[PDB]
């Protein structure tokens, strides 16, 4: 569960912590559970360190590849980005709102989605990968809001919503999670 | 009966501990944290990339002899 110091993280500029990612994750994913499946923040520093063997049974009860949509939330140190995997068109899509670390970031996910299509023997999977920078995400302005973006942008693309926001909004956004994280309910 | 079970961090480091297999892993959190001298509030314990809760036991969860916890830390960006 969260505690107040989880909830702050969302006050003023406060950095968002993983606690704030990873609940607000779960809250998307329990909405549409047979569509999206949301990696919590430490699957991809798990995979970076000690490869496909330290993350193959965070996949237990999962067949990835019945879903329509991964979304994997990037921490890089002092930054928030997002991976999104969309099955149906086989695509590795990253969102930084400045671009860094785009190879790294999809060429980790790419060999994972291929390792595991190998040993769920899923070899429809085996081809077709294209990766892709997220394009017209709206720019963050500030040094603090990345966290916020990444989040918006997992609710609209599970929920199948256009991503109508842009910097100004961000502080009602921030209102918006906070309120959503205290009820456990995702809003409309 | 007694588990043990093998606590790693993302430096590789590992604590050993055996404990009760009925027993709240929130015991298990707090002594890995005194041993790293952090506190409780900003650890994370993954057992296979679930969140282990203070109220579970390695029963409940599954957990066989010489089983491994994950341990991250908080992340801020």
């Amino acid at each position: 569960m969260l505690d107040m110091d989880d909830l702050a993280t969302l006050d003023g500029q406060n950095w968002l912590n993983d606690q704030v990612i990873n609940m607000y994750g779960e809250l998307i994913m329990d909405a549409v559970p047979d569509k999206v499946h949301f990696f919590n923040s430490f699957f991809h520093r798990q995979l970076v360190t000690k490869g496909y063997n330290g993350v193959k049974r965070w996949t237990k009860k999962v067949d990835l590849f019945k879903k329509s949509l991964l979304l994997i939330p990037i921490h890089l140190e002092v930054h928030w980005s997002l991976i999104t995997v969309t099955l149906s068109n086989r695509i590795i899509s990253f969102y930084d709102s400045q671009g860094i670390h785009f190879k790294f970031c999809v060429e980790n996910i790419r060999k994972y989605l291929l390792t595991e299509a190998r040993e769920k023997n899923r070899p429809e999977f085996l081809q077709g990968w294209q990766t892709a920078v997220t394009k017209c995400i709206p720019q963050q302005k500030n040094d603090s809001d990345c966290g916020v973006f990444v989040l918006q942008y997992c609710k609209c693309l599970a929920l199948e919503q256009p991503f109508q926001f842009s910097q100004e909004d961000m502080p009602r956004v921030r209102k918006r999670i906070y309120k959503e994280l205290c009820e456990c309910r995702l809003m409309d | 009966e007694y588990i043990k079970l093998k606590v790693i961090g993302q430096d590789s480091s590992e604590i050993h501990f055996k404990v009760k297999m009925t027993t709240h892993l929130k015991k298990l959190k707090e002594s890995y944290c005194q041993r790293q001298g952090v506190p409780m509030n900003s650890l994370r314990f993954l057992f296979e990339g679930q969140r282990i809760a203070d109220n579970h036991t390695p029963k409940e969860l599954g957990m066989e002899e010489e089983d491994v916890i994950e341990v991250y830390q908080e992340q801020t960006g």
